[PDB]
RNA sequence: GCGAUAACGAACGAGACCUUAACCUACUAAAUAGUGCCACUUCUUAGAGGGACUAUCGAUUUCAAGUCGAUGGAAGUUUGAGGCAAUAACAGGUCUGUGAUGCCCUUAGACGUUCUGGGCCGCACGCGCGCUACACUGACGGAGCCAGCGAGUAUAAGCCUUGGCCGAGAGGUCUGGGAAAUCUUGUGAAACUCCGUCGUGCUGGGGAUAGAGCAUUGUAAUUGUUGCUCUUCAACGAGGAAUUCCUAGUAAGCGCAAGUCAUCAGCUUGCGUUGAUUACGUCCCUGCCCUUUGUACACACCG
């Protein structure tokens, strides 16, 4: 036995709900207990740029935005099986840390 | 009329408002009457409230206005002149001992007294202008209840203002004494010599 | 509660060469002398055991030389080098605090002290411009 | 019923408690109180210059009371106010902190305070005591 | 002597800037002698309204 | 102003040309009959498309209503 | 357990979460009786859902709501909607819905907002001005 | 959009759409959230959805598009706010954002690059965006004591910084936490409320100008970086002709954070606290659009 988290961050949320998703299944048919996946209050990157590339015009500003979402997923099992799980649900966008 | 005993005590005074709802738990609007027949239905006495502020939705439709009370539209009206703005509780302080000096002095009812106020304060016929891209042009027009009660409540509040600006005479007293003698029609006061000169001028234009 | 007097009341006080409104509360009618503050003269007064309730006629002569005596001698009775006017003087190094007359001797001083040495604070003091680096494009209109 | 610090105004109930903090003595003032302003921000001395020392001692002591392990930048942070800067707009500035850990330290050797465990200064086994003793002394009159 | 009149048709705004509005009114007692008024404040119908004068009709604002 | 636009009105009254026999005057049925009837990319254009085929129901019961 | 409800009221910000639970007519403000919340000038409302129905509904019932957030005026409605709503969720919850829907009446018939927390909020800051709606002043 | 109709049926723009706010005791979980006594998801977070479509009823209307009243509702002003945004066009602004650029100029005593010092701050003056005020709806003094949007580091070149201890303050020092729903931080913000002093006075309003001193950042503070202490106590007693912004959680106050940033915010970009007066109308001024009309204009009346 083994209290294993796995992060999940990502700025979008389809891909990273499927990897969510994916990671309870796995905990799932694999009589595993889990707590989770606990939605972390997203973050709102915010720039606030001036449109204009010289200073002339009316004073007009661009709002950028970079939303973060993250997850948290408590495991308890041994930790081959947590990895072999992260491989199973391996995914470009969405990043994953794997805590002892 | 019994006294319920609560784990957490409630006070006499307090408990007795049960029996009736009072302007501060103090003025009662059962013996209070409007004595003219056209702002009865924009001077709003019929539903009491125990304090001067509601924080209703008065401005999203035409005449709203009309629905809230009669007393809130004055403590709304005293905050005015920038630094007085958003500051309710102050104007409700200003109201409270206003009609605690309005009772104290003639006896009487204090929103009876404004009721009073607000009837003999708005003038009946305002001489609108008709100019004509810049030419001085004036018509004499009648005046709508809900102008006229709501120019009511601002002539006493401006009175009551610029008598207690750079003066050693307190606002809520001053707001007494501009209401008491509105009530009682003294032309001395603010907002009826402004009345009678708005009238004057409406008919010298008919 | 209200109290009466008689004969006791001084309508013109004179401290340190000032005129003082004897009707001015005390803690504030002090403050008519040139180097004494509102924040100076609370300090004298409660060195002085001079309770602040009382107008400035209200006080007796025992009291008027025993704040003029701490105003001239602010060190000796227990009052912070910080809290003084003049502290670490150019000449001897002690710490002072002007008043009426002395203030404006002093200042003056200050002035030749530095248009003697031809600093630019000097220079600009002698010019009559503003010297702690405002802006003077815009402002300086008087 | 069993009065408590929680169940008396704070206003009346800080006037009772300075009182009784003057007239037991005990609380040692420093010597500065009749010299120093409160905060940065203030442009006067205490009005109550014999008793705000007093006065505040008996605040802080609620304030803690009501509260766990408050340190002393919490307040300053506390009872500062808005500063009159002259013609730049008005902002925030804290009160002095000498005042305020003088205040804490004279309560933590009088009996009513500690140092808590993981920082800032709990309320003593006797703090709660004497406090809600003053608050049922309080509020019968 | 003032009279009183409930407002029972709003004709229409009127006037330069649009300040003032053409009104029907009909007297509480005797209740003929309709008259078209104007009036400065906003109005719906209803309004017990009261006149300084009475014997005069209203037409168009400039 | 609350004027419906071409997008919503003509998609009702092809709605009314082709289902009326199966249309009501409930707002809660025609929406749900709509949801199952036309591919709707939006929840909102669903209601207003709902809302005034009702309307238009509510008309066709009261008399022959022009150009369906 | 016992028979507690659990409900809320909200203003601007300012969030109240009452809990009702079964006893005597205890009625705490964040562990603190209500006779003495502030301001002081602003303790009718609420006062209010008290003296309206009567102080003999709440002899079964103790409430102790924990308001957070917003500002003083902003917490006091959002504890008198709080009582209002606790004292509603425990009597169609534990008493006969004849008497729920009573107190909902003369609720609704004093004051929308005892049981319907207000919908106004802030509106966002543009840019160009100093506010939602106010520019900066424009010269020529 | 209705409707009238030599037009009929469409496309772009508008609207739909997308982001955000308001409702959900209805799902899914949460020791980085809260609560009750391990349990739970009301509040907290966020994903899957539901919900509003002017819903129902009255009036008016070409009975049409709609509008105005009510009732229910979380929400009935396009439900509130934004993002995106057509056809052409301007000698609009930027080659001082670009290792984006054509050409011209210069290219070693350089117009390249770098170093030192100064300037961009310089002051008889005119103008624009603002900040403080002229007091009592107030100044101080204690006490009460409530937000939201956010940001935060490593062998650096030093981030957010609690807690203890010094210091009147500003600030100093020693440890620890936080690469963060975990710590700063419940950012215990300011207006605001209570209890006192002041008493219509250029006054305890106002805090310029200036003197002396103590610290911080930085290689460097002089032409005061900035903060703090004492002192100095100016105009200003509500502002001419003119002129700006604004319709509901809006205006006005009131602060807070982020950006710039070694230090410096009277500035912007947002956020929340308190919270109104008065319309809910018109074409009278102003600007723009459309129709008719005249034209010797078409580089289009700056003809
Ligand atoms: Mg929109
Ligand atoms: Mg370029
Ligand atoms: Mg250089
Ligand atoms: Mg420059
Ligand atoms: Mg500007
Ligand atoms: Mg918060
Ligand atoms: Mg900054
Ligand atoms: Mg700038
Ligand atoms: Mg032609």
């Amino acid at each position: 036995i083994h209290k294993i988290r796995i992060t999940l961050t990502s700025t979008k949320v389809k891909q990273l709900e499927n990897v969510s998703a994916n990671i309870i299944r796995n905990a799932a048919q694999y009589n595993i207990v889990k707590k989770g996946p606990v939605r972390m209050p997203t973050k709102v990157l915010k720039i606030t740029t001036r449109k204009t590339p010289n200073g002339e015009g009316s004073k007009t500003w661009d709002a950028y935005e970079m939303r973060i979402h993250k997850r948290v997923i408590d495991l308890q099992a041994p930790a081959s099986t947590v990895k072999r799980i992260t491989q199973i649900t391996i995914e470009p966008g969405v990043d994953v840390e794997v805590t002892i | 009329l019994q006294v319920v005993e609560l784990a957490t005590t409630i006070p006499l005074d307090v408990q007795e408002a049960q029996r009736e709802v009072k302007l501060f738990n103090k003025w009662s609007f059962e013996d209070v009457e409007v004595k003219d027949v056209s702002l009865v239905d924009y001077i709003q006495i019929r539903n009491p409230v125990f304090v001067s502020h509601t924080a209703g939705k008065y401005a999203s439709k035409r005449f709203r206005k009309a629905q809230c009370p009669i007393v809130e539209r004055l403590t709304n009206s005293l905050m005015m002149n920038g630094r007085n703005n958003g500051k309710k509780l102050k104007a409700v302080r200003i109201v409270k001992h206003a009609l605690e000096i309005i009772h104290v002095l003639t006896e009487q009812n204090p929103i009876q007294v404004v009721v009073d106020a607000i009837v003999n304060s708005g003038a009946r016929e305002d001489s609108t202008r008709i100019g004509s891209s810049g030419t001085v042009r004036r018509q004499a027009v009648d005046v709508s209840p809900l102008r006229r009660v709501n120019q009511a409540i601002a002539l006493l509040t401006i009175g009551a203002r610029e008598a207690s600006f750079r003066n050693i005479k307190t606002i809520a007293e001053c707001l007494a004494e501009e209401l008491i003698n509105a009530a009682k029609g003294s032309s001395t006061s603010y907002a009826i010599k402004k009345k009678d000169e708005l009238e004057r001028v409406a008919k010298s234009n008919r | 509660l209200v109290v009466q007097e008689q004969g006791s009341f001084q309508h013109i006080l004179r401290l340190l060469n000032t005129n003082i409104d004897g009707r001015i509360k005390i803690m504030y009618a002090l403050t008519k002398i040139r180097g004494v503050g509102r924040r100076y003269a609370n300090l004298v007064c409660k060195k002085a055991d001079v309770e602040l309730t009382k107008r400035a006629g209200e006080l007796t002569q025992e009291e008027l030389e025993r704040i003029v005596t701490i105003m001239q001698n602010p060190t000796n009775y227990k009052i912070p080098a910080w809290f003084l006017n003049r502290q670490k003087d150019q000449v001897d190094g002690k710490d002072y605090h002007v008043l009426a007359n002395n203030l404006e001797s002093k200042l003056r001083d200050d002035l030749e002290r530095l248009k003697k040495i031809r600093s630019h604070r000097g220079i600009r003091h002698f010019w009559g411009l503003k010297v702690r680096g405002q802006h003077t494009k815009t402002t300086s209109r008087g | 019923p069993g009065v408590s610090v929680r169940d008396v105004p704070a206003q009346d109930f800080i006037n009772a408690y300075a009182q009784f903090l003057q007239r037991q003595g005990k609380l040692e003032v420093p010597g500065y109180v009749d010299i120093v302003k409160t905060s940065a921000g203030n442009d006067l001395p205490p009005q109550e210059a014999e008793t705000w020392f007093y006065k505040r001692a008996a605040s802080i002591a609620r304030h803690i009371y009501l509260r766990k392990q408050v340190g002393v930048g919490a307040l300053n942070k506390l009872y500062g106010g808005a500063k009159n800067r002259g013609f730049r707009p008005h902002k925030h500035v804290d009160a002095s902190g000498s005042i305020n850990r003088k205040c804490v330290q004279a309560l933590q050797k009088i009996g009513v305070l500690e140092i808590s465990p993981k920082g800032g200064r709990r309320i003593s086994e006797n703090g709660q005591r004497d406090l809600d003793r003053i608050a049922a002394q309080t509020l019968e009159e | 002597p003032v009279t009183l009149a409930k407002v029972i048709k709003v004709l229409g705004r009127t006037g330069s800037r649009g300040g003032v509005t053409q009104v029907r009114v009909e007297f509480l007692e005797d209740a003929s002698r309709t008259i078209v008024r104007n009036v400065k404040g906003p109005v719906r119908e209803n309004d017990i309204l009261c006149l300084m004068e009475s014997e005069r009709e209203a037409r168009r604002l400039r | 102003g609350r004027v419906r636009t071409k997008t919503v009105k003509r998609a009702s009254k092809v709605l009314i040309e082709r289902f009326y026999p199966k249309l009501t005057l409930d707002f809660e049925t025609n929406k749900r009959l709509t949801s199952e009837i036309a591919v709707i990319q939006s929840k909102r254009l669903r209601n207003k498309i709902a809302g005034y085929t009702t309307h238009l129901m509510k008309r066709i019961q009261k008399g022959p209503v022009r150009g369906i | 357990s016992t028979q507690s409800v659990q409900t809320f009221g909200k203003k601007k910000t300012a969030t109240a979460v009452a809990h009702v639970k079964a006893g005597k007519g205890l009625i705490k403000i964040n562990g603190s009786p209500i006779t003495l919340v502030q301001p002081e000038i602003l303790r009718f409302k609420v006062y209010e859902p008290l003296t309206l129905v009567g102080l003999d509904k709440f002899q079964g019932i103790d409430i102790r709501v924990k308001v957070t957030g917003g500002g003083h005026v902003s917490q006091v409605y959002a504890i008198r909607q709080a009582i209002a709503k606790g004292l509603v969720a425990y009597h169609q919850k534990y008493v006969d819905e004849a008497s729920k829907n009573e107190l909902k009446k003369i609720f609704a018939s004093y004051d929308k907002t005892l049981l319907v927390a207000d919908s106004r909020r802030m509106e966002p800051k543009k840019f160009g001005g100093r506010g939602a709606r106010a520019r900066f002043q424009k010269s020529y």
